RNA sequence: GGGAAGCCUACCUCAAGAUAAGAUUUCCCUAGGACUUUAUGUCCUCUAAAGAGCCGUUCGAGACUAGGACGUUGAUAGGUU
RNA sequence: CCACAAGUCGAGCAGGUACGAAAGUAGGUCUUAGUGAUCCGGUGGUUCUGUAUGGAAGGGCCAUCGCUCAACGGAUAAAAG
RNA sequence: UAAGUUCCGACCUGCACGAAUGGCAUAAUGAUGGCGGCGCUGUCUCCAGCAGAGGCUCAGUGAAAUCGAAAUCGCUGUGAAGAUGCAGUGUACCCGCGGCUAGACGGAAAGACCCCGUGAACCUUUACUGCAGCUUGACACUGAACUUUGAUUGAGGUUCUAACUCUGUCCCGUGAUCCGGGACGAGGACCGUGUCUGGUGGGUAGUUUGACUGGGGCGGUCUCCUCCUAAAGAGUAA
RNA sequence: AUAGCACUCUGCAAACACGAAAGUGGACGUAUAGGGUGUGAUGCCUGCCCGGUGCUGGAAGGUUAAUUGAUGGGGUUAGCG
RNA sequence: GCUAAAACUAUGUGCCGAAGCUGCGGAUGUAUACUUUGUAUACGUGGUAGGGGAGCGUUCUGUAAGCCGAUGAAGGUGUGUUGAGAAGCAUGCUGGAGGUAUCAGAAGUGCGAAUGCUGACGUGAGUAACGACAAAACGGGUGAAAAACCCGUUCGCCGAAAGACCAAGGGUUCCAGUCCAACGUUAAUCGGGGCUGGGUGAGUCGACCCCUAAGGCGAGGCCGAAAGGCGUAGUCGAUGGGA
RNA sequence: GAACCCACUGUCGUUGAAAAGCCAGGGGAUGACUUGUGGAUAGGGGUGAAAGGCUAAUCAAGCCUGGUGAUAGCUGGUUCU
RNA sequence: GUCAAGUAAUUAAGUGCAUGUGGUGGAUGCCUUGGCAGUCAGAGGCGAUGAAAGACGUGAUAGCCUGCGAAAAGCUCCGGGGAGGCGGCAAAUAUCCUUUGAUCCGGAGAUGUCUGAAUGGGGGAACCCACCUACUUUAAGGUAGGUAUUGCAACAUGAAUACAUAGUGUUGCAAGGCGAACGAGGGGAAGUGAAACAUCUCAGUACCCUUAGGAAAAGAAAUCAAUUGAGAUUCCCUCAGUAGCGGCGAGCGAACGGGGAUCAGCCCAUUAAGUUAUGUGUGUUUUAGUGGAACGCUCUGGGAAGUGCGAACGUAGAGGGUGAUAUUCCCGUACACGAAAGGGCACACAUAAUGAUGACGAGUAGGGCGAGGCACGUGAAACCUUGUCUGAAUAUGGGGGGACCAUCCUCCAAGGCUAAAUACUCCUGACUGACCGAUAGUGAACCAGUACCGUGAGGGAAAGGCGAAAAGAACCCCUGUGAGGGGAGUGAAAUAGAUCCUGAAACCGCAUGCAUACAAGCAGUGGGAGCACCUUCGUGGUGUGACUGCGUACCUUUUGUAUAAUGGGUCAGCGACUUAUAUUCAGUAGCGAGGUUAACCGUAUAGGGGAGCCGUAGAGAAAUCGAGUCUUAAUAGGGCG
């Protein structure tokens, strides 16, 4: 805190409580007692523990029927309405789509849709696997995930 | 995540001051004084919940003594006579009868004298 | 029975807030309605006594007070002789 | 026996020995005081170590030496008003 | 002096005067210390009256320190041992104003005396340990000739100039008591400086200067063995 | 503090003081001058002690620094075995 | 207050007397059995320094493009009600735009004390005091209002300063009109107060200028780890010399 | 003995008119005198007719900013169930 | 009717409690043109062509702020844009400007007073005084230029002193000053810790001084290693708190080897890589800008973006505003275009320079004395630097391998240049936050380094909110033409009325109900009559509380406190066990005789990376052995297992 170098008044004789600096944390406008600094909030996750959690999540999605397998998933143009109609006939209006590779038209069509996202098979994460209502996964992406073993 | 204490602190102080209603001077206005008054009131109440039984039994005994002496006995002799006569009516009911029904208390005193004979 | 500058009286001053608030002499006030909470009851109307005080002139009374004297039916203060 | 660090008693086994004819006795003195940790160095040994290798220097291990560190579990090698 | 622990003079068993940390005196001087007298007085016996300025009342403006909260009496006792607040008891209708200072261990300043902290500062020294300064010798800057003498070497003496010195004279830069260069003169291998080294060193600097203890200091004590205290096992304090 | 007194240092590039040095004060002075120390007009005066500490002058015996480096003792190995 | 006691000694019948014991209702800990439990039995539940266990609330992140909200959020203020507690829930009034279940996650997470810090406001108390004891009185004027302003008639005080000037220092306080909230230790129509507009005229007064003292700086220069110290020629510097 | 410069006694004042004064007396007043302007000396330093006095109401080591959030075996405080 | 005795009701100067309604004050909630911490990408300077920082001036009205400079809220040119504008506090008015293109935005020019390195001399910063040359005026001037110091170079001149030299002058070129952090170098503490203190620590830290660059420094072995291997420098992980150092105290603390980031070498006199300027060409980027989709009805309401119903766009559902909460109202967003002119960077070529006074390294290596640095404090102390005194060999030579010798291995000092990986943020742009929300966050959200304090260095505040829109209250009344208020009017709301959202507490009034003037104390608590209002009429609710039993506050510190022991005048807001790393234990999860990666790479919480660490064996000082091992002559005994 700015200033505060000198002793505000003499130690004895004034009748005041003793003070050493006007920037004492007791005083209004003084320093914070335990000032914070930038922190790193990352934790270590064991490789096996991460893989096991992903396997558990996928199995639970299969059990709860929130995972929908499709032979092929592609769009002919980067138009939002076409993807919306496809998702509606799949009855997957709110969904995370997982593909072997993200086609540019699919990405552009899905960009503006709320509650809809599109990801590569190698980019799934545990939070996104749980947050979305349903996961629409192509067979190629499913086999790549199988090779990765969760 | 800075936390401001105003709302909760105000609620606590207001509750203490509300419990201090009716007290004299600073004891119903000033928190530091009112808080001490509430705690001491609680301590007094805890003690007096025991003192009340003693005081009321003393009152019953005094009224029974007055009735017995009107009927020619002392309290101790009447209690002894009732015990020997097997009557198990307690002092609260005995004092109620002594205060409100003289004839029934006279009958009880007669029973006590008969047992003492 | 006697027996001390000692005690209670006796002498002087204060004293009924002595809430046990004491006593004596003299003086003053005696009208109509309504109602319900039928009672030293509540609203109206009419009455305002014997006295006390405010105010003024003041004091040998006085910090302020209190106390005393007087206010035209008058010598209370100042003046005048 | 004992907070620790320490202190105390000890049958018995092996080797060498002294005195006894021998069974045996002897690991200081009738006993309980006659005392000083660690660090740092000195001396005698040693089948240990040895900064490229062979040595050596230095270090380690066993035995032993130097404190009235007496404020005697000893704050410094070194200090009065 | 009526009465004199002070004063003046004298006496000399000076606890513990004494001759430039001066001795004994001394005219004048001192808002200097002690003692006495005249005059004078409210200093006092013993205070009285009067004048001004406050105090008091009215109108206007308008502080202070303090403050746990108060429905804030006396006495005797009790009790963290000196009570408005506890016990017993006595007295006491409610509220101001002018005065007063016996109490509220009244207000004021985290006691300055005393002790403690392995606190501080400054001062002293024949406390400890450094350093500045002063001083000694060796090596370097540092050279040339003769000579004499000590146990191959050391030491000494006398000359010289060319290193070096001059806060001496003259010339020039130059309008200049700085400085630089030049010419002399007086010195001269000395003095002086660098590195190393012995001595001295409260001038300066950082520090130390124990504990127990019927407060602390002074005195005594501080480790080990024997007896008693020690209450018939062990242990047990001053 | 003082006029007066005494001791002592200082031969001039003075002693002494400031400064790291250059330099500056002393002093544009020169022992009848300058610095340090004590005493304190004036009158009469100022006794004894050099064992201690200091200062001044001797002495060249004992002790002692750097420097110098005579001897002696080890390490290593060509070689001999 | 007590004397054939309400004293003392001895004996005997009763009774009073605690948060102790018993009775009735409720909570909680441990163990034993019910061969899940959350039901019975037995034994426990005073506590400083401490150790252990279980929770309530506050701010923020996700859940949340969800849910509540102008038919009224947060906040403030009452009332009622619930639990063993920290606390929760509902609702009247005020308020006028945000709030946020559940389950996880992170903490500037809870105040009465530290002669604690900042702001506001009390007690003392309408108390002390209103700053040289040179001194005031009356008539008229203006004005909402006059002891204090203006005019007039008297009284008193200073007069080696309480009068008149200069330098230093200050900076518009100078003059006029206008206003009285704040400032003026009272009121104020007055003011060194607010606002608006004016006002300082030099060859001779002073400064500037020429000159130098103490002292400062200092080309080169000498000295010093650097910064820098001193100093020559010079150049500044009045408190002094020059119409 | 006035101005001027001081500060010996007493009362008052002590939340003062004043963080050192007023009043009544008092000392020096041609000198080692008082005073204006402008300069020099800077913190273990300066200056001191010497009291550890003075060095901006501060002095047995000035003030300011940094080391710095010095250290404190000491005192105080430490917030819901 | 009189008297007597007994016994009710009746007062409030004032006070207490409760409730209602206010005042003061500014808490709380909601909010923010302000702060805090970062990521990515740039950039890393300004100045004698006069800087940073200032003084003064400049407007129709002109105080402050902003802009600008006597050409003065501005002038010229080019480009953009297309209906308004004459900067803000800050309205209002007047003069006006503008489709013949204003204001505004970008680029390039012109002007640019005085002080300040300040440089013609001086000086108390914003002032005083000058000289020379050219042109111009006729009077006591004007315009333009030149006039500092030091260093270097050329030219001229020139002493003692004969040549010379010193010295002196002119011209040309260059430098000085300021500013964040990081770099390099010259000096260099103490508080503290060691439970005292001197060696030691703190620490080569704080501070002072000099001086660069976009980075700097270092750098191509007279280096390590010890199977005869590696191969310049710099940075990160590990090795490892190990080996060692140490009043062997407190503490200090490596290296070898391994894994990564980045990779680069080139020269000493016909002279290299590289670097810097200038010019040309190509590429890229930057400084204004243009277009840019799609919503209606209904209900509540002051106002719709909210309710209900049904539509449209989406390569646009980022964000902000609009009278409450908007993809479709506005500005934007995705996307598609865009430059007269100027700037940055990259590559290529051309010309300069520089590298480069240096040609294999002698007062050098080594040595004696004293110090310093190495993790290493004199230690068995190698190695590096040097103040002082000395002093080689020079490839059949020399340095190192931690006293020293021999043998082996390895390198070539006394000459140089060199990018990257690394360090930082005064700045510029974009984006972000389990960061703050007016006592917080910068000291400063507001005319703040201001007011104020001090001689000075320096210290250093407080202070945000009417309303959607001023629609900021015409007019009437009281009053002094004051202040203030009551009406009226505006507004959804005026108890939103100007220091104006909400309006808490301390503290201070007024009104109503009950109690209270014969009674002694922490002010309550357990009982309990009466009164007033309400009422579901009671065995009820609210307020009060005669009379009565019991009862000496809280905190701290203590053997022990009502203590006359400490602290607190009261309220509101703030105020104290944290963070990082290492380690041990417990709980929980994964895997399990195995477990796990670190740096780093990585369109990046994934996936790679096995170096390293812990566990799986102990004994001994150690060599050594090993389910054993040490001790010993011992296979005995015994200690650790
Ligand atoms: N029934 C009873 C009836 C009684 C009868 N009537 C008689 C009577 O008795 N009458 C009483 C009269 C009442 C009272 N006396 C009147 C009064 O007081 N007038 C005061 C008049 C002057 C006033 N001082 C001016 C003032 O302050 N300006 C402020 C100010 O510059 C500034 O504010 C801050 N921060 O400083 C700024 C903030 O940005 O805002 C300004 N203002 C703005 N407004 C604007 C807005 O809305 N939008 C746009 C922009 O223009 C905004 N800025």
């Amino acid at each position: 805190v700015s200033g505060g170098g000198k002793k505000p008044f003499r130690q004895k004789g004034t009748g005041r409580a003793r003070a050493g600096s006007i920037r004492s944390p007791i005083w209004v406008g003084g320093g914070k007692t335990f000032a914070a600094r930038p922190q790193d909030w990352s934790q270590k996750v064991n490789r096996k523990m991460y893989r096991g959690a992903m396997q558990c999540i996928l199995a639970e999605l299969v059990r709860q029927d929130r995972l929908v397998l499709v032979e092929e998933f592609a769009v002919a143009a980067p138009k939002t309405k076409e993807l919306l109609a496809k998702l509606n006939d799949l009855n997957a209006a709110r969904a995370l789509i997982v593909t072997d590779a993200v086609d540019e038209n699919l990405y552009l069509a899905a960009r503006n849709l709320p509650h809809v996202d599109v990801v590569d098979a190698t980019a799934i994460d545990p939070v996104s696997l749980i947050a979305f209502d349903k996961v629409v996964m192509s067979v190629a992406a499913a086999k790549k995930i199988e090779v990765e073993l969760g | 995540a800075r936390v401001k204490r105003g709302v909760v602190a105000h609620r606590r102080h207001k509750k203490i001051l509300a419990r201090a209603k009716g007290y004299y001077g600073a004891r119903s206005r000033v928190y530091r004084v009112a808080f001490q008054a509430v705690i001491k009131a609680g301590q007094y109440a805890y003690r007096d919940r025991r003192q009340k039984k003693r005081q009321f039994r003393a009152l019953w005994i005094a009224r029974i003594n007055a009735g017995a002496r009107q009927n020619g006995l002392s309290y101790s002799r009447m209690i002894d006579g009732l015990k020997k006569a097997q009557v198990i009516i307690d002092r609260r009911v005995l004092a109620d009868i002594a205060m409100h029904d003289a004839v029934a208390f006279a009958a009880l005193a007669e029973k006590a004298k008969g047992a003492l004979a």
